């Protein structure tokens, strides 16, 4: 189930992409 | 464990690839794959 | 790179790789998830940069 | 004030990119 | 596929939305019998 | 009650456990016809819930 | 699996609780 | 309530984004010739349902 | 080419900054008719992406 | 914004009750 | 059901929910060069009211 | 970084979110005689980490 692996993935880049530090 | 793919990921390594990727985000290093690996050496303990 | 949004530099620097890792930890589930993980970016890193 | 426009994207980016239809 | 998706990926691409609308809708009107309320509205709701 | 309760308090209180037991059915068997199936589970099951 | 379809439905209720007429 | 003093993410989110994530989940599923084009009659076409 | 890029860099290469600056004018101005301005801000704006 | 403190809070206790533990 | 055997929504939701509203609501009013702090004191200062 | 204008979401974002998070998962998992205190002092005695 690679979909899996990359929604985890996703999940991880969504988090580190909407940092505070990262949006404001 | 028995879990499913994303559970066994989310309670393995999902929290120390969050603060692992946000800190290589910040920092960008020329060694952006050997301070991943580092990272998670180094603070493999707290997780 | 340096300039890259966020998401991007990710995408061109550690994301396949840690496609890569991400399926066979999932796949293989050792005691070792983590120190696995950093061992596996260790030793294919050369055929990801 | 960007961030939050920033963020709310970044929300719709993820729900299109996670989508089942794309992830298996 | 479908049949082979692992299942929160199964539930999420067949019933998650209807149930998203139909539990939101339900939680405005609050009836008082709330099983059939919802039932009948992933009913009248099926097609979309 | 029922009417002046939190969101959440109200969904549990009314339809969480029979949606729980419906999509666990669901989920196992993969009907053709999921949200008729679903609701079908839920107007059958209505009175022990 | 119990714990997939209960954290689904955990999905669902955040979503549903955290609509933007039931915050304000 | 109000639509006028909500906080910014909590009124895109009121307002636009559902109707963004299907249209563009549309667009990344057909990717036209003309993106923001087909992105923007998507728009004008769903409105009313949204 | 585009056709072949993944979602994310997709949408990045094609409607992602007008989208930003639309969703900005519309969150500033707040118009009684948001997905109508938002499309409108589109076309209008299209040219310069 | 008492919605965007609810809304916190939410975000908080659905992270909580998700944990695997919790779950499985 | 006794807290101890109750959910984790329901036991959060019946034990510090609503200080951790309030709490919350006024640090974001007022946001303190120390948040955390703030916000520990605050629950101290207001445990009684909330049990 | 300012804080100060930040929305009232990514402000608590930013300042107790992810203590919060811990503490609360602590004290759902250990459930406490007496919650409140004990989330307090969760929140006192792990600042300097958060």
């Amino acid at each position: 189930a690679m979909g899996s692996v990359e929604h985890t993935l996703a999940d991880v880049l969504y988090h580190v992409e909407t940092e505070v530090e990262n949006l404001y | 464990q028995s879990l499913p793919t994303r559970a066994y990921l989310d309670q393995t390594v999902v929290p120390i690839l969050l603060q692992g990727l946000a800190v290589l985000a910040k920092e960008r290093p020329p060694n952006p794959i050997e301070f991943l690996a580092s990272y998670l050496l180094k603070n493999k303990a707290q997780f």
